[PDB]
């Protein structure tokens, strides 16, 4: 359960 | 055989044995369910007489006493350890709901970096699991993101399960084949610090080979993190904790006590 909280509850941060 | 609610958590008897969760040089981890309220279980069977010698044998069960002994939220909790059918099966709390190593794989699949509060969240957790284990003067010995459990309420829960065929973490005191101590655990714990943020091991390589992961470890060779992204309180604590030399590494305490102020704060 704490996964799909997780990605939900966090800044989209890319990666170059 | 017969169930025995007088015996409790310490018989076979009582549990189901469900299905294997691990694979060691010495045992077998299983998840099993206690048929005395119904409670999963995680079980480790020790083949203490036949894979050992005296030895390792007298050394193992000195190891399970101190470790039957610990008892942090942040640490998988022994419930028993008896010694049925030649084998030293120990009775573990059972963290099914996933770990830090499905939490990496998930971010980098979904090619986004984990948020710095996020990485306090969780690593404050291990430190406090850690710190717990050092002050009663117990090694973990094997500290990857696999063994980092996550409960489904977000609770950290240390455990074990664990041409190269080496450590997850090469360590200088292992290329120097000089033995593991507490020090060693700080390496380990620098290493996933950083995997946390880079998404990698700091030691990984596209294409990694013995030779030249023994160069990177010898000059402590890891791209350094994005500063944009992440602090410098975070960066300084990776930095100081990956040193070649165990006895200039910070002990536990001053990893928690800095894990434990950046959480307070990004928070």
């Amino acid at each position: 359960g704490w996964l799909r909280k997780e990605l939900e509850n966090a800044e989209f941060i890319p990666m170059p | 055989k017969a169930l025995r609610p007088d015996m409790g958590y310490n018989t076979l008897a009582n549990f189901r044995i469900e299905k294997k969760i691990g694979r060691g040089q010495f045992s077998e981890v299983y998840r099993a369910a206690c048929l005395l309220d119904g409670v999963p279980v995680a079980l480790k069977k020790v083949q203490i007489f036949d894979l050992m010698d005296a030895k390792a044998r007298a050394d193992c069960i000195k190891e399970i006493d101190l470790l039957k002994q610990l008892n942090h939220p942040n640490v998988i909790k022994f419930y028993a350890s008896f010694i049925e059918d030649n084998e030293l099966n120990i009775v573990l709390e059972l963290a099914d709901a996933g770990d830090l190593s499905r939490m990496i794989k998930h971010f980098k699949k979904q090619k986004r970096l984990i948020p710095e509060r996020t990485v306090w969240k969780y690593f404050v957790q291990l430190c406090s699991a850690l710190e717990h284990m050092h002050s009663r003067r117990v090694m973990h010995r094997d500290i990857k993101p696999a063994n980092v459990f996550i409960t489904a309420t977000g609770v950290v829960k240390l455990g074990d399960l664990g041409l190269v065929g080496t450590p997850y973490y090469m360590s200088p005191e292992r290329i120097h084949e000089n033995g593991y101590n507490f020090k060693s655990d700080i390496w380990s714990l620098g290493c996933l610090l950083y995997e946390m943020a880079a998404l990698q091991s700091p030691f990984y390589g596209d294409k990694m080979n013995l030779y030249s992961l023994c160069k990177k470890i010898e000059q402590c060779d890891y791209p350094p993190l994005p500063s944009d992204h992440y602090s410098e309180e975070l960066r300084q604590l990776v930095n100081m904790c990956i040193n070649p030399d165990p006895e200039k590494r910070p002990d536990v305490t001053y990893v928690y006590d800095v894990a434990k102020r950046m959480h307070a704060c990004t928070a």
